[PDB]
RNA sequence: GAGAAAGAGAGUGGCGCGGACGCUACGCCGCGACGAGUAGGAGGGCCGCUGCGGUGAGCCUUGAAGCCUAGGGCGCGGGCCC
RNA sequence: CCACGCGUCCCCCGCGAGCGCACGGGGUCGGCGGCGAUGUCGGCUACCCACCCGACCCGUCUUGAAACACGGACCAAGGAGU
């Protein structure tokens, strides 16, 4: 006959297509809701600064929960207990980059391989950028690129993590499942910095470029990609 | 106006030069065929800068255009008229040769029977 | 809505209603 | 596939990001919204100068 | 029957040449005249051949029949197109479509014959 | 049938209108304009009739084909493209021929023809170059404008005919075209002093002279 | 009837202290000796013109003794206005401190 | 190829005769990451030599083996074909 | 403003049609110009020569060899895990 045969084919397929609309509109308002959100965390933290200095206190701000880690020193001659450190934060080759939440277990361990690595605290143009730019992710244990919202959404949809600002918002904002949403992303394959850095060996606070150098991370970042 | 082949792309080799093995200039002895020395002091062996370059995986030409003639076809080795027939439809790809051994009696009628089955020939006048 | 389970009458309704 | 900039290439960035698309067209309105007020402020300190 | 003679004709055959990185196959049935599975004629049930004529012009298709398996005179049967080009083809077509007959040789029996009359179109 | 309105936005940036989805359904006014819901030819001949079958099958067949390519879709034809000025290059200013035979001769430019190409004339009464085409990429536009907003060039003079036909030998359509431009343009440039001397000398960099450091 | 090429000398390769990599050619362009002024040569056609034996064939007239190899400027090279560019064959030391004609044709302004 | 464990499932009641390539499955194709190496281990050689059983209705006095070559070439290479 | 209809109960205050443009799953032109029969075109390679950069002679035992460590004038054939 191929009469309903037919029509319910067509059926079948407007119903994903308006699902997959659905879909879209779900993750535009998700992202509206989302730099509402980034504009009450930014602005709230310069409202409380302004009412600590209007009694004449002062705020000290939250210590931030996300750094980034690169790897600012090549293979050879590494001692192995910072060579365990290192391939647990998945900092392999030279000038790789890993999101890394902030606690107690964590800068214990920055705090070994502060002769290797830079890391400070990336702003959110560069948890954007960083994603749209050089975010690949360990799909199948293998890297694909991040190209459109699937690829994201069928790895992590079970921690509601379906764009790629949930991604985002979840790296950031550091949320509940950010260790999946992070072993999601592939290490960071950055390039060598343009402009030049200033000295590989030295930390930071000596003139240098290795360690801790916090809000400075950024101008590192956006001359590395 | 020649049998001109189905595509031709551009044939990029990455070595135009051959592997002379290393001290082959200066003995007689030693013939130009690549042999890795394994030597314990070696220049080559080791690849100092400068020294005669090793042959390793790296400079092997793509497969699309791999065995190619520079006309775009690839050679196929004919001893006698029968085996035209076998390249009587991969025409536009694989190309005929005559070996060296055949008469130049046996020669005209492999050239014409390929004239018929519109191969190309790379020796069509072998012996005139 | 956009989940396929328990929002495919919604999405059916919304369907009747572009019309 | 090919990887395309989705901060050099718009639609792939809407692709990945279809608020993008109003977050830049506000943007673009604030940016020429603002510029012309800041010439008309300009233009009325020039008068103001002048009387 | 198919798939064991198919793996000892495979690399034994007295058909198969190779050289210069090219697999070849010889046996008078084959279509493209190379070493596979789906153009080997000696194997198969079914099977088409296309070969030139006994005269210079015309084009002989042979057809392996359902009975005779074990009987090799009495199973291929031949017949002659000596006419154009363009019923020529469409006789193998009919021939290998509407018979049921081997149908994936479909195609490679008409290159075949139109490289045929090529040749038997006269030399430029 | 409907009479096709024009873009209801204006384009913002390239890519962008101006008005978002939510404007755009209460100006295109969607809220009240819903919508719900060969081969064979019979011929006589003089038997019967006859079903020819136009668009009949090859009569041959190459031994091997090429298979079909992947869809590729920003790729116009070169008639297609969008086409560039200099901000240097206006109608009425005045150019240096770099690579033809007309090397370095100071010309009065025209008009941006349809292909991309520039047309061009220093008349050829003081500077011996004719009505041409050139290039845009070719040429050292200096800063140095005849008004020629009232003339008029022929509409028939286009690039399909300067376009090359296969001794060239002139025609008196060249001729004549050449005669009826000139005329309105010459009469430009004799108005401007020293500009008629300006335009029959030739281009040349002496020594000590530098194009990074010297203006035109 | 006068000429239209800027005078430049082939310096010689890009080259390291240990290293010479002979596909970029460095062009010391005569005038420009700073940064702030290699900006008009970027991307201009060039050209190692020289005699032979054996006659060639000449684009538009006779066949001529005089040869070319063009190539184009690609971008500057240090703070002295020094500029590098790449020809499409490789250029023979022959040219070291010789002139390479830089044109103007691919002209930006 | 589709973010969501599963049926493009069956049943009963209210003209024009057309459609490329493929698949030596030990074959063909698609993604990802990777490539240092002596002593040593292993794999693949449509690398090479000599003889033997099969086979190519193989080649050859209309000139085989060998040898020479500023000739045309292929292969990363061993080597090989004109 | 990614908000659009009507009808039904109650809390609170599943198939609309067409065309078209494209920052959209990797380049195309539905764009061109010149020179070619005894003086010219192509041939990356293989012959000679020129220049810049690089560049110590192999095997070997050795912690370490270009070594003022030993073997080696040159060539052909035989020549060592059976
Ligand atoms: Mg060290
Ligand atoms: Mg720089
Ligand atoms: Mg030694
Ligand atoms: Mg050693
Ligand atoms: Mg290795
Ligand atoms: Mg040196
Ligand atoms: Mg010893
Ligand atoms: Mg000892
Ligand atoms: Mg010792
Ligand atoms: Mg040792
Ligand atoms: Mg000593
Ligand atoms: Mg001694
Ligand atoms: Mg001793
Ligand atoms: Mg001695």
């Amino acid at each position: 006959n191929f009469a309903e045969l037919k029509i319910k084919r067509l059926r079948k397929k407007f119903a994903q297509k308006m699902l997959r609309k659905a879909r879209r509109k779900l993750i535009y308002e998700k992202a509206k809701h989302y730099h509402k959100e980034y504009r009450q965390m930014y602005r709230t933290e310069i409202r409380m600064a302004r009412m600590a200095r209007k009694a004449g206190n002062f705020y000290v701000p939250a210590e931030p929960k996300l750094a980034f880690v690169i790897r600012i020193r090549g293979i050879n001659g590494v001692s192995p207990k910072v060579r365990k450190v290192l391939q647990l934060l998945r900092l392999r080759q030279i000038f790789n980059g890993t999101f890394v939440k902030l606690n107690k277990a964590s800068i214990n361990m920055l705090r070994i391989v502060e002769p290797y690595i830079a890391w400070g605290y990336p702003n959110l143009k560069s948890v954007n950028e960083l994603i749209y730019k050089r975010g690949y992710g360990k799909i199948n244990k293998k890297r694909i690129a991040l190209t459109d919202n699937t690829l994201i959404a069928r790895s992590l949809g079970k921690y509601n993590i379906i764009c790629m600002e949930d991604l985002i918002h979840e790296i950031y904002t550091v949320g509940k499942h950010f260790k999946e949403a992070n072993n999601f992303l592939w290490p960071f394959k950055l390039s060598s910095p343009r402009g030049g850095m200033k000295k590989k060996t030295t930390h930071f606070v000596e003139g240098g470029d290795a360690g801790n150098r916090e809000d400075q991370i950024n101008r590192l970042i956006r001359r590395m990609n | 106006a020649a049998l001109r082949p189905l595509v031709k792309p551009k044939i990029v080799k990455k070595r135009t030069k051959k592997f002379i093995r290393h001290q082959s200039d200066r003995y007689v002895k030693i013939k130009r065929n690549w042999r890795k020395p394994r030597g314990i002091d070696n220049r080559v062996r080791r690849r100092f800068k400068g020294q005669i370059l090793m042959p390793n995986i790296g400079y092997g030409s793509n497969k699309k255009t791999k065995h190619m003639l520079p006309s775009g076809f690839r050679k196929f080795l004919v001893h006698n008229v029968k085996e035209l027939e076998v390249l009587l439809m991969c025409n536009k790809s694989y190309c005929a040769e005559i070996a060296h051994n055949v008469s130049s009696k046996n020669r005209k009628a492999i050239v014409e029977r390929a004239a018929q089955l519109a191969i190309r020939v790379t020796n069509p006048n072998a012996r005139l | 809505i956009a989940h396929p389970k328990l929002g495919r009458r919604a999405r059916a309704r919304i369907a009747r209603g572009l019309r | 596939v090919l990887k395309k900039n989705p901060l050099k290439n718009l639609r792939i960035m809407l692709k990945l990001n279809p608020y993008a698309k109003t977050m830049r067209r506000n943007t673009i309105l604030r940016q020429a919204r603002n510029h012309k007020l800041r010439v008309e402020r300009a233009a009325a300190a020039l008068a103001a100068k002048s009387d | 029957s198919a798939h064991l003679q198919w793996m000892v004709v495979r690399n034994c055959s007295s058909f198969l040449i190779k050289r210069n990185k090219q697999t070849y196959s010889t046996e008078p049935n084959n279509l493209k005249a190379r070493n596979s599975f789906r153009y080997n004629g000696l194997i198969h049930r079914k099977t088409v051949g296309v070969e030139p004529a006994a005269d210079g012009k015309g084009v002989v298709v042979v057809m392996k029949r359902r009975s005779g398996q074990r009987k090799p005179a009495t199973s291929y049967v031949r017949t002659t197109i000596n006419k154009n080009a363009r019923a020529t083809l469409s006789s193998i077509r009919h021939m290998i479509r509407k018979n049921k007959y081997h149908p994936d040789l479909r195609m490679a029996a008409i290159r075949r014959a139109s490289a045929i009359l090529r040749s038997q179109k006269p030399v430029m | 049938k409907g009479k096709p309105h024009c873009s209801r936005n204006p384009v913002l940036v390239r890519g962008i209108g101006r008005y978002s989805r939510s404007a755009m359904y209460s100006r295109k006014a969607l809220y009240k304009r819903k919508y719900a819901a060969l081969a064979t030819v019979t011929k006589p001949v003089g038997g019967g009739t006859r079903v020819v079958k136009l668009r009949k099958m090859p009569r041959y067949y190459p031994t091997e084909d090429v298979p079909r390519k992947l869809l590729s879709h920003g790729k116009k034809p070169f008639s297609q493209h969008v086409r560039k000025l200099r901000a240097s290059i206006t109608p009425g200013t005045i150019l240096i021929i770099l690579t033809g035979r007309h090397r370095g001769k100071r010309v009065v430019f025209l008009k941006q023809l349809s292909s991309g190409l520039l047309l061009v004339t220093g008349p050829l009464s003081l500077n011996r170059v004719p009505l041409r085409r050139t290039h845009q990429k070719f040429v050292i536009a200096t800063s140095t404008k005849i008004d020629i907003s009232g003339v008029k060039i022929p509409k028939h003079l286009t690039d399909a005919y300067f376009k090359k036909k296969k001794k060239y030998e002139i025609t008196e359509q060249r001729k004549v075209d050449q005669k009826a431009v000139d005329s309105q343009i010459l009469p430009k440039i004799k108005a401007v002093p020293q500009l008629q001397g300006y335009l029959r000398s030739v281009f040349a960099l002496t020594n000590g002279v530098y194009p990074h450091k010297l203006v035109f | 009837s006068g000429r239209l090429w800027c005078k430049a000398i082939f310096a010689g390769y890009k080259r390291g202290l240990r290293n010479q990599r002979e596909h970029t050619a460095l062009l010391k362009i005569e005038g420009v000796y700073a940064r702030d002024e290699t900006e008009f040569y970027l991307g201009k056609r060039c050209a190692y013109v020289y005699k032979a034996k054996n006659n060639t064939v000449t684009p538009g007239g006779k066949p001529n003794k005089t040869r070319v190899i063009w190539g184009k400027v690609t971008r500057a090279h240090g703070n002295s206005g020094m500029v590098r560019a790449k020809f499409r064959s490789n250029l023979p030391a022959k040219a070291i401190g010789h002139r390479i004609r830089v044109m103007l044709y691919p002209s930006r302004i």
